[PDB]
C-alpha cells in the first residue's frame, strides 16, 4: 500500500534497509522518498509527551466523538478504558495513546495475537521505537561499509548526519546536539524499565507474562542501538571533553554489573581511543589534566579496567621526542607512576572482568563438545549475569573484538617492560612459594587475546608475516620456559589462531625447528606421562595434554603438511602415544580428545592409512594387556560410560566409514577386516553403537548432551544406510547368476554378507530402537518453537525421519535379498550370531502402527515454519497413509479420527495449512522457494491419501473441514467448513486468484504445476461419490467455474512457453512440453466440471444458471465479456507433425529394435544393455574398434533422445485425446440439454461446422480414436435440425462433408464404429438433404460422385453387412435402400447391376433360408431392412430378371416360414408376400407359372387372411391382416390365377 | 436442491443420447419405406381396377 501508519511505514524503511544492506539497491529511489516523510521522527530519537490534565479531563467528560488531524472517530464506554489503562501505564498523553490504539484498531491486530487493546498498543508503542532505532543503526552501518559504492556511502553519510544528527549540509547553514538527547534517552529508558520492573514486582508479590518479556526484549534492544549510535557518532569526531566527564561520572555511579556495562563499554573505549591515544584531538595539554583527573568509585575492577586502558593508549606519546615536545618535563618519574598504577590495577582485576565480559558476551545456548572446560579453569570472582534471555547482536561483538585486539597490540608495542617485570616476578613467586598459586594475570591477558583474535584471519596474519615485529616478537617470547599454565594458555591461543589453513601451516612452520617450544619436548612429555602411568597425575598435567590434543586436532583440521607428516613421522609415533595413553587409568576427558584428535586425522584419508589404522585398531583391540573376545567388550563398556567419549567415539566411527573417495564399490573398509580372530568384522561395532543408543540413553542427565548422542547416532545409521547399493544388488541378483558367469558373484556375495546395511536393518526391526525414536521425536511443542532454526533437536527429529523413510524404502529389499542370502550362508558356513529382531514385527510397519501420538506430533510440527523438517513430516505422513497395513489396523471403527479430535488438533493443522499455502512466493527463486515447496509437498500428500482407499474416507477428508463418520460425511454447523474458511475453500482462493499469463516470459511452468495439482486433487474429489454432493454444491454456491473461465487463456503458436517456442525442435527435449500436458489435463478437467454442472443444472429444471451458464459459454456476462469455447479449439494442430519423425540415417545399430523396450513406455536401460554388449563384441572382433567407437557413441547420444521424444510425442498425444474426449463430451451436454431456439444458434452450429471440417479433413483416414470423438457429435447434431444464405451454406457444407465419409468409406478405415457414424451422417445427407431445377441437378452431382468411387465402395458396403456387427450390418443395409432409392429417383440402374456383378444378390438370396429363427430386438431390425431392400429391388424391370435368376422360390419354402408377437409374424408375412408379388409382377408372363405353383402348394392359407378381413394393438393387427390381404390380391391378379381355376 | 433427483450420470447419458438416435434413425427409414412402399402401390392400382379385383375374388371365393 501506500497511505501506511507509522509502524507500517517504520517496517518498510527497515525491510528496505536490510535489503540495501544484502547488495540490493533495487530500493534507492524508496528510500530517499521514505526519509523524507519520517523526517520529523528521525529528528527526535524518543520522546513521549507528559501526562496533560486538560486532556485527561476531555477524555473523561464527553468520551463520545474524537478528532485527530484530519480524521474523526467514535468513542465509546470501552475504547476510553483502554486510552486511560495504557496511559496510566506507559504514563503517556491521552490524545497520543488514543492515536496508537485507534491505530491498532484500523490496522486489526487484536485478531492476529488475540490480546486486550491496551496490550497490542503497548506493543505497538515499543515496536515504534525499536524500528525507529533499528534504522538509523542500519543506516550508520551502511554508511561506513567499504564494499559498496562511494557515492552512496556519502549519500548515506550525508543523509544520516542531516536527520540523525540535525547537522545541515555543507549547502546550507538554539538547537540542541545530539550526544544530551541520546543521553537523555537512555536515561528515560533505564528509569522506565526500572518503573516497569518495580511495578511487576509489587502486583506479582497471568496472559502478560509474554507480553512483559518481549516488552524487556524491546527496550534492551532500543537500548542497545542508541550505545550503538553513540559510538559511531564518538567515531565521527563529534564528542567534546564535558561528554567525556558526563560518562565518566556516570560510570563511576554504577550500581549493579548487568547487560547495560558490556553495551556502555564500546563507548568509553572508543572515547579513550579518540582522546586518550593518539589518533584524534591529540592535545597533550589536555591529555595531562585527563590524566590527572581519571587518576567514588562504587565497583574497584571498572576503574582499573579504565586506568589501565587510559594508560596503555596513553604510553603512545612518550615514545620520541621528534613529533611533539617534550622539554621540561620528567619522564623515569612518571614511566614508573604508570607502573605502579598499573600494577595496582592489575591486582584489582582489570583482566579478570575483561576475561569476565569477553566470556559472558559470546555466552552461547549450545556449545561444542570437542572444546569442553577450555578457558574455564580460572578462579572468577566477578558475580555472573542474571542469566535472563538478553541475547547479544553480531555488530556488537565485531566490535568489542576490534577493540580488545587494538588494545592488546597497544600494550604489547607500548608496555613490553611491564609484562617482562611481570612473568619475572610471577616466576619468581611461583619459585619461592610452589605450594601457593600465584595471580593468573599472563594467563588471562592471553586468554583475552585468544578471545579477541577468533574468526578473524585478517588480523590473526599479522602473527606470521612480519616475525621481527613486535607482535611476532612477543609470540616468541612467550614460548620459552614457563609453567603448565602459561604453556596451555599459548596452546589455546595457537589453536584459537587457525581459522584457516594459512595461518594453521604458519603456525606449524613456526612451532617446529627450522629455546622456543617445539614438537620434540611436546612428544618427550607425552612419552613421559604415557610411561608414568603405565608404570600420580595432577590436574595441571590433565590440562596440558588436553591442551595439546585439541591443538593438534585443530591444526590437523586446518592443515595437511602436519597431517600428512606427523601422522606417518617415525621420529614422534603419535598414534602410538596417544593409544598407550588411552588404554591407562584417566579420565573420559583424555579419551574424548585422543578420539578427536583421530577423527580430525582421519577427516581426509586414503586406502593406505584405512589399512594403517584398522591394523592398529585390531592390534590394540586384541590383547590391549584374558581372551580377545572378552577384551574387545570390556574396552567398548569401558568407552561406553558417559557422554564425552561416546559421543567422539561414536564420531570417529561414522568418520572411518567414509570413503576416500568421497560421497559405487569398494566398500569403506579391508575385506579381510578381523579374519585372522574368529569375529563378524565390523559388525561387533554397530552392534555395541544400537545398544548403547537403546539401553544406555537413560544415565544422561543432561538433556543437551542426551540430544547430541542421539544425533550422532542418527548420523552413524544414515551413514551406513547410504553407503549400500540398491540397484547394484537387484541386477545382480537378475542377470548376475542366470545370465552372467559366476566369477563376479562372490565379489557381490562378500559385499552383502560383510556391509553393515543387514545388521542395521536387523536392529530397526527391534521395538528398543523405534521406541527411543517415537521419544526423541515426541517433544512438547515450547522446546521447538523457542529453539533455533541450527538446534540440535531440529537436527535430531529431521535425522530420524530421514532415517524413518530410508528403512521404508529399503525394507522390501532387506527382507528380499538379504536375508535369505545371510540365512543360507549361516546355515552353510559355520557363524556364531545373535539375533535382535523380533520376528512377530514382520515389517517396519508392524513396531510402529501402535503410536497414534506420533502423527499428531507430526501435523503440530508443522506451524512451525522450517522448510527442511516440514518436508519430512509431510513426507513420513504420505508414506504412512500410502501403506496397507496401517489403515488394515486403524481400520479393521477408528482410531485415527478419534486421536486428531481430543483438543482440536485437526482445526489447528488444517488452519496452518491453509495459512502456509496462502502465503506467497519468491519470483525469481519459484523452483528454490521453500513455500513452493512446501506447498507441493502438501498436494502431493493430500493426492497420494485421497487415490489410496477413495471410498473409505482417511485423514485428508478431516483434514479438509468435513466430519469423518463411518461410511458417511457430513458438516457441522458453525464449523470452519461451514463458514467458508477451512483447507478446501483455502484452495479454491488460491486458485481463482493465480494468474498464469505473463509478459516477460509467459506460460509459467510451476504455476501449471501447482493447478494441474490443485485439479488432480478437485478431480479426486469429485469422483469420489461419498464426497461428491457436498463439493459440487459448495462449488455451485461460489461461482467457482466462472471464475476458472475468467482466469482462463488462449493458445496460439506464438506464445512461447518460458520464453521458449513451441515449433522449436529443442521443445520435445525442454521440460515445456510437461507444463503442456499440465496445462492440456487442466482444459479438460475444467470442460468436464462445466459439462457436469449444465448437466446437473439441465435435469433439475431450473432456469436460475442455465441461461447464466449460456451467457458465460457465448461470451457475455451481466457486461464483462469473455472467449466462447470456440475459442478454446486451437490445441488441434497438424503443423508441428507430432506423429512425423524424421528418421536418421542410422548406418551402425539399425538392427536394434525396440522390442525389450516396451501403456507405451520404451525404457532406454533395454537398450543401452543391448548396445553395450554391441558394442564389446564389437571391440573383440578387433576390427577398427578405436576410430569407429566415436561413431556409435554419437548414435547412441541421438536414440536416447529419439526414444525420449517418441514418449513425449506419445504423451502429448494421449493428452490432446484426452482433452479431445473432454470437449467433444462437453459440447455433447450442450447439444441435448438446450431448450433455447434454434434458428439464434445457427450460427454457432455453422462456426462448428467451419472448425471442424479442417479436423476431419486432416484426420479422415490418418487415426480411428479421435474420429470416432469427431463424428458422433456430428451425427448427433445432424438429427437436430436470410434464410436463403443460411440453406445454401448448409447445403454446401454438407455436400463437401460426405465426400470425405464415402472416400473412409471405400478405403476401408476406422473400426465397424466409425463406419456406422460415416453410414449414418451419410443417410441422413442422402434422404433429408436430397428429399425444381436445383434438386435435380444436386442428384445429378451426387450421383457423379458416387459413381466416381463406382463399385470400390459398394464392395466394401457388402463385405462389412452380414458380418460380425450387429449395428454396422444394419447400418449397411439401411444405406443400400437408401442409395438405390436416390438412385431410381435419378428403365434401368447402374447400382443393381454393381450389386448383381458383386455376387451380393446371390449371398443375399441365399441368407433368406432359416429365416424364422432369425426372426426392439436388432435381429429383428435387421431382417426387416433386409426385407425392405429386397422388395425395393423387385419394383425395377431390370432386377426382375436377376432376382428370377436367383432363385428364390426353393429358398423360402426351405425355411418352412408358410397381440404384439401376432402383429410381427403378419408383418414378416406382409413383408414375405410383397417380395413375392413384386418378383412375379416387374417381369411379366414369364413369372406367372411360380406365382401359380406357389399359390397351388399353399393354398388354403391365404383364403383364411382373405376371409378375415372381408385397441391400438388390434388396430395394428387389422392394418397387418389388410396389408396381407392386398398383396395376396395382387400377386393372385398379377398371375392370373382365374383362368387356371 | 440438487446433487441428484432422478438423473443419471454423464457415462449413461452419452448412451442413452446414442441409443436414442440410433432408435429415431431406424424408426425415420422404416417409416419413410413403408411411405414410399405405400405410395408405389398407389400408383401401380390409380391406373384401373381398383375394385373389380376384389369383386372378383368375392365372387368366385366364399364371402
Amino acid at each position: 500500500m501506500t497511505d501506511l501508519r507509522k509502524l507500517e511505514a517504520l517496517q518498510a524503511l527497515h525491510a528496505e534497509l536490510v535489503a540495501v544492506r544484502q547488495h540490493r539497491f533495487e530500493g534507492l529511489q524508496v528510500l530517499e522518498t521514505l526519509l523524507e516523510e519520517q523526517t520529523d521522527a528521525f529528528k527526535a530519537l524518543i520522546a513521549k509527551p507528559a501526562r496533560d490534565t486538560k486532556d485527561r479531563e476531555a477524555l473523561g467528560k464527553e468520551p463520545k466523538k474524537l478528532k485527530i488531524g484530519e480524521e474523526e472517530y467514535s468513542l465509546n464506554e470501552d475504547f476510553v478504558n483502554d486510552c486511560l489503562k495504557l496511559a496510566d501505564e506507559l504514563d503517556l498523553n491521552e490524545k497520543e495513546s488514543a492515536r496508537i490504539l485507534i491505530d491498532c484498531d484500523a490496522e486489526g491486530d487484536v485478531e492476529t495475537q488475540s490480546r486486550p487493546l491496551w496490550e497490542c498498543g503497548v506493543i505497538r508503542f515499543h515496536q515504534e521505537r525499536k524500528y525507529l532505532l533499528d534504522c538509523m543503526r542500519l543506516i550508520l552501518e551502511i554508511a561506513a561499509d567499504e564494499d559498496i559504492d562511494a557515492g552512496l556511502q556519502e549519500s548515506f553519510g550525508v543523509a544520516a548526519e542531516d536527520k540523525i544528527f540535525g547537522i545541515p549540509p555543507p549547502w546550507e547553514r538554539q538547537v540542541k546536539k545530539f550526544i544530551p538527547r541520546c543521553m537523555e534517552a537512555m536515561k528515560g529508558v533505564r528509569s522506565m524499565l526500572q518503573c516497569m520492573a518495580d511495578k511487576a514486582n509489587a502486583r506479582n508479590m497471568l496472559d502478560n507474562q509474554e507480553t512483559l518479556d518481549f516488552s524487556r526484549l524491546s527496550l534492551v534492544e532500543q537500548h542497545e542501538c542508541l550505545a550503538s549510535i553513540l559510538h559511531a557518532a564518538v567515531q565521527r569526531h563529534h564528542a567534546t571533553i564535558a561528554d567525556f566527564q558526563d560518562f565518566i561520572k556516570i560510570l563511576r555511579k554504577w550500581d549493579k554489573y548487568d547487560h547495560f556495562l558490556i553495551h556502555l563499554i564500546p563507548v568509553l573505549a572508543a572515547y579513550i581511543t579518540e582522546f586518550g591515544s593518539p589518533e584524534g584531538m591529540g592535545d597533550l595539554q589536555q591529555a595531562r589534566r585527563l590524566n590527572d583527573f581519571i587518576c567514588s568509585w562504587a565497583l574497584p575492577v571498572l576503574g582499573a579496567a579504565v586506568r589501565a586502558w587510559w594508560i596503555a593508549e596513553h604510553n603512545g606519546f612518550y615514545l620520541d621526542d621528534t613529533v611533539q615536545d617534550l622539554r621540561g618535563i620528567n619522564l623515569d618519574e612518571e614511566d614508573e607512576q604508570r607502573t605502579k598504577q598499573f600494577l595496582d590495577a592489575l591486582k584489582e582485576g582489570a583482566f579478570d572482568f575483561i576475561l569476565s565480559v569477553a566470556a559472558d558476551c559470546k555466552a552461547q545456548e549450545w556449545q561444542d563438545p570437542s572444546q569442553l572446560g577450555a578457558r574455564q579453569w580460572l578462579q572468577r570472582k566477578i558475580p555472573s549475569l542474571p542469566s535472563e534471555p538478553f541475547p547479544f547482536s553480531h555488530f556488537l561483538q565485531h566490535s568489542l573484538m576490534v577493540h580488545l585486539e587494538g588494545f592488546v597490540d597497544a600494550t604489547i608495542s607500548n608496555l613490553p617492560d611491564v609484562l617482562r617485570k611481570l612473568r619475572t616476578e610471577e616466576d619468581e613467586q611461583r619459585q619461592l612459594r610452589p605450594n601457593h598459586e600465584q595471580d593468573m594475570d599472563l594467563e588471562r591477558f592471553l586468554i583475552i587475546i585468544s578471545y579477541a583474535y577468533e574468526g578473524r584471519p585478517d588480523a590473526a596474519m599479522s602473527f606470521w608475516e612480519d616475525p621481527d615485529s613486535n607482535l611476532a616478537g612477543f609470540l616468541q617470547w612467550a614460548s620459552r620456559r614457563a609453567s603448565t599454565p602459561l604453556v596451555s594458555a599459548f596452546c589455546e591461543m595457537l589453536r584459537c589462531l587457525a581459522d584457516n589453513e594459512e595461518c594453521a601451516t604458519a603456525a606449524h612452520n613456526f612451532l617446529l625447528d627450522e629455546q622456543s617450544l617445539t614438537w620434540s619436548q611436546i612428544f618427550k612429555e607425552l612419552e613421559y606421562f604415557t610411561t608414568k602411568v603405565c608404570s600420580e597425575i595432577e590436574p595441571e598435567s590433565a590440562l596440558m595434554l588436553e591442551c595439546y590434543l585439541r591443538l593438534i586436532a585443530k591444526l590437523a583440521t586446518e592443515s595437511e603438511i602436519a597431517r600428512k607428516r606427523l601422522i606417518m613421522d617415525e621420529d614422534f609415533n603419535l598414534v602410538d602415544t596417544i593409544l598407550k595413553l588411552s588404554v591407562g587409568v584417566i579420565p573420559h576427558r583424555l579419551r574424548a580428545c585422543i578420539f578427536y584428535v583421530l577423527k580430525a586425522l582421519m577427516i581426509r584419508k586414503t586406502h593406505e592409512e584405512l589399512d594403517a589404522m584398522w591394523r592398529w585398531v585390531e592390534a590394540w583391540m586384541t590383547n590391549p594387556f584374558p581372551g580377545p573376545q572378552e577384551c574387545m567388550e570390556m574396552m567398548f563398556r569401558e568407552f561406553g560410560t558417559g557422554f564425552e567419549q561416546s559421543n567422539a567415539f561414536i564420531q570417529l566411527l561414522t568418520t572411518l566409514l567414509v570413503p576416500p573417495e568421497g560421497l559405487n564399490d569398494s566398500v569403506p573398509f579391508p575385506e579381510w577386516l578381523g579374519s585372522s580372530i574368529r569375529t563378524l568384522g565390523i559388525e561387533p561395532y554397530v552392534d555395541f553403537v544400537f545398544d548403547v543408543f537403546a539401553n544406555r540413553t537413560k544415565d544422561i542427565s543432561d538433556p543437551s548432551q542426551l540430544r547430541i548422542l542421539r544425533l550422532s547416532c542418527l548420523d552413524f545409521v544414515m551413514v551406513c544406510l547410504v553407503t549400500f547399493n540398491e540397484d547394484l544388488i537387484v541386477l545382480g541378483h537378475e542377470s548376475n547368476i542366470s545370465i552372467d558367469d559366476a566369477m563376479a558373484a562372490t565379489n557381490l556375495a562378500t559385499y552383502v554378507r560383510l556391509h553393515p546395511f543387514s545388521r542395521v536393518m536387523e536392529w530397526l526391526f527391534n521395538e528398543k530402537v523405534i521406541t527411543s525414536l517415537i521419544n526423541t521425536i515426541h517433544q512438547d511443542p515450547i522446546s521447538l518453537g523457542s529453539a533455533s532454526p541450527d538446534s540440535p533437536l531440529v537436527v535430531s527429529i529431521l535425522r530420524a525421519i530421514q532415517v524413518m523413510i530410508k528403512a521404508l524404502e529399503l525394507q522390501e529389499t532387506y527382507l528380499h535379498l538379504v536375508r535369505p542370502e545371510v540365512l543360507r550362508y549361516q546355515g552353510e558356513a559355520g557363524v556364531r550370531r545373535k539375533p535382535v529382531a523380533n520376528a512377530a514385527y514382520s515389517a517396519f510397519e508392524d513396531g510402529i502402527l501402535s503410536h497414534l501420538s506420533l502423527v499428531v506430533d507430526l501435523g503440530k510440527y508443522c506451524n512451525l515454519g522450517h522448510a527442511e523438517l516440514t518436508l519430512a513430516c509431510l513426507k513420513l505422513l504420505e508414506k504412512i497413509s500410502t501403506s496397507s497395513r496401517i489403515l488394515s489396523a486403524w481400520s479393521p471403527r477408528n482410531k485415527a479420527i478419534v486421536q486428531l479430535e481430543r483438543n482440536g488438533e485437526g482445526e489447528t493443522i488444517s488452519a496452518s495449512l491453509s495459512a502456509s499455502i496462502m502465503a506467497t512466493l519468491d519470483p525469481a527463486l519459484a523452483a528454490s522457494g521453500e513455500n513452493y515447496r512446501v506447498k507441493l509437498a502438501i498436494l502431493d500428500f493430500l493426492y497420494a491419501c485421497l487415490r489410496a482407499t477413495p471410498d473409505q474416507p482417511t485423514i485428508a477428508h478431516q483434514l479438509l473441514g468435513f466430519h469423518c463418520e463411518l461410511s458417511k460425511l457430513g458438516i457441522e454447523p458453525k464449523g470452519p467448513f461451514d463458514m467458508q474458511k477451512s483447507l478446501f475453500h483455502s484452495l479454491l482462493n488460491v486458485l481463482i486468484t493465480l494468474t498464469v499469463s505473463e509478459e516477460e516470459q509467459g506460460m509459467r511452468g510451476y504455476l501449471v504445476t501447482l493447478k494441474y495439482r490443485v485439479l488432480r486433487i478437485l478431480q479426486l474429489l469429485w469422483k469420489s461419490p461419498l464426497s461428491a454432493s457436498l463439493v459440487m454444491d459448495e462449488l455451485r454456491a461460489t461461482n467457482f467455474l466462472f471464475h476458472m473461465l475468467l482466469r482462463e487463456v488462449q493458445i496460439q503458436p506464438q506464445l512461447p512457453w518460458d520464453g521458449q517456442l513451441v515449433t522449436g525442435c529443442e521443445f520435445l527435449l525442454s521440460d515445456a512440453s510437461l507444463a503442456y500436458i499440465d496445462y492440456l489435463a487442466s482444459r479438460a478437467a475444467i470442460f468436464e466440471y462445466i459439462g457436469k454442472e449444465l448437466c446437473s443444472v439441465s435435469q433439475n429444471r431450473i432456469p436460475s444458471i442455465k441461461r447464466q451458464i449460456f451467457d458465460a459459454l457465448n461470451g457475455q456476462i451481466f457486461p464483462l465479456t469473455i472467449p466462447s469455447i470456440f475459442d478454446f479449439f486451437d490445441f488441434i494442430n497438424t503443423d508441428y507433425k507430432w506423429e512425423e519423425i524424421p528418421s536418421p540415417h542410422f548406418t551402425y545399430l539399425k538392427d536394434l529394435d525396440l522390442g525389450p523396450c516396451i501403456g507405451v513406455h520404451y525404457d532406454i536401460r533395454k537398450a543401452q544393455e543391448i548396445l553395450a554388449l554391441k558394442r564389446k563384441e564389437y571391440e573383440h572382433s578387433q576390427l577398427a574398434t578405436p576410430e569407429f567407437l566415436e561413431t556409435v557413441e554419437l548414435e547412441e547420444k541421438v536414440l536416447i533422445e529419439w526414444l525420449t521424444v517418441r514418449n513425449r510425442a506419445n504423451l502429448l498425444l494421449t493428452a490432446r485425446l484426452n482433452l479431445l474426449q473432454a470437449w467433444a463430451n462437453l459440447l455433447l451436454v450442450m447439444i441435448e440439454s438446450n431448450d433455447f431456439k434454434s434458428t439464434p444458434k445457427m450460427a454457432f452450429l455453422l462456426q462448428a461446422l467451419q472448425a471442424i471440417l479442417p479436423t476431419l479433413e486432416a484426420f479422415s483416414s490418418l487415426k480411428s480414436d479421435e474420429a470416432f470423438e469427431l463424428a458422433r457429435v456430428a451425427k448427433v447434431l445432424l438429427w437436430k435440425l436470410e434464410q436463403f444464405t443460411v440453406g445454401n451454406l448448409i447445403g454446401d457444407k454438407l455436400f463437401q462433408l460426405f465426400q470425405l465419409c464415402l472416400s473412409a468409406i471405400s478405403q476401408c478405415s476406422g473400426t465397424p464404429e466409425l463406419r456406422s457414424l460415416y453410414y449414418s451422417i451419410c443417410y441422413r445427407y442422402l434422404t433429408a438433404v436430397v428429399d425444381t431445377r436445383s434438386v435435380t441437378n444436386a442428384r445429378a452431382r451426387t450421383l457423379k460422385a458416387i459413381t466416381l468411387y463406382g463399385d470400390r465402395l459398394l464392395n466394401v458396403i457388402c463385405d462389412d453387412a452380414y458380418g460380425s456387427d450387429t449395428t454396422c450390418q444394419t447400418a449397411a443395409m439401411i444405406l443400400l435402400n437408401a442409395l438405390v432409392h436416390t438412385s431410381r429417383a435419378s428403365v434401368d440402374c447402374p447400382i443393381i447391376d454393381a450389386l448383381n456383378r458383386l455376387n451380393f444378390i446371390g449371398v443375399l438370396v441365399d441368407s433368406l433360408k432359416e429365416i424364422l429363427n432369425e426372426w426392439a430386438s436388432p435381429s429383428q431390425q435387421y431382417t426387416s431392412a433386409k426385407l425392405a431392400l429386397l422388395l425395393q429391388l423387385c419394383q425395377t424391370r431390370q432386377g426382375a430378371k436377376y432376382v428370377l435368376q436367383a432363385n428364390l422360390f426353393r429358398a423360402l419354402e426351405q425355411s418352412g416360414v408358410f397381440v404384439v408377437a401376432l402383429e410381427r409374424h403378419y408383418a414378416l408375412l406382409v413383408a414375405l408376400a410383397r417380395v413375392v408379388g413384386a418378383a412375379v409382377t416387374a417381369r411379366g408372363a414369364h413369372n406367372i407359372v411360380q406365382g401359380r405353383k406357389f399359390l397351388t402348394q399353399h393354398r388354403g392359407l391365404v383364403v383364411h387372411v382373405l376371409k378375415k378381413n372381408a385397441i391400438l394393438a388390434q388396430q395394428a393387427l387389422e392394418e397387418r391382416i389388410e396389408e396381407l390381404a392386398e398383396a395376396f390380391m395382387l400377386l393372385i391378379t398379377a398371375t392370373g390365377f382365374l383362368e387356371y381355376e | 436442491s440438487g446433487t441428484g433427483l432422478g438423473e443419471v450420470d454423464v457415462d449413461t447419458y452419452l448412451s442413452n443420447l446414442q441409443t436414442k438416435t440410433t432408435l429415431s434413425m431406424i424408426a425415420d427409414g422404416l417409416e419413410r419405406s413403408a411411405r414410399d412402399f405405400d405410395a408405389f402401390l398407389e400408383e401401380n392400382v390409380t391406373l384401373e381396377w381398383e375394385a373389380q379385383r376384389k369383386r372378383i375374388y368375392q365372387h368366385f371365393g366364399i364371402k
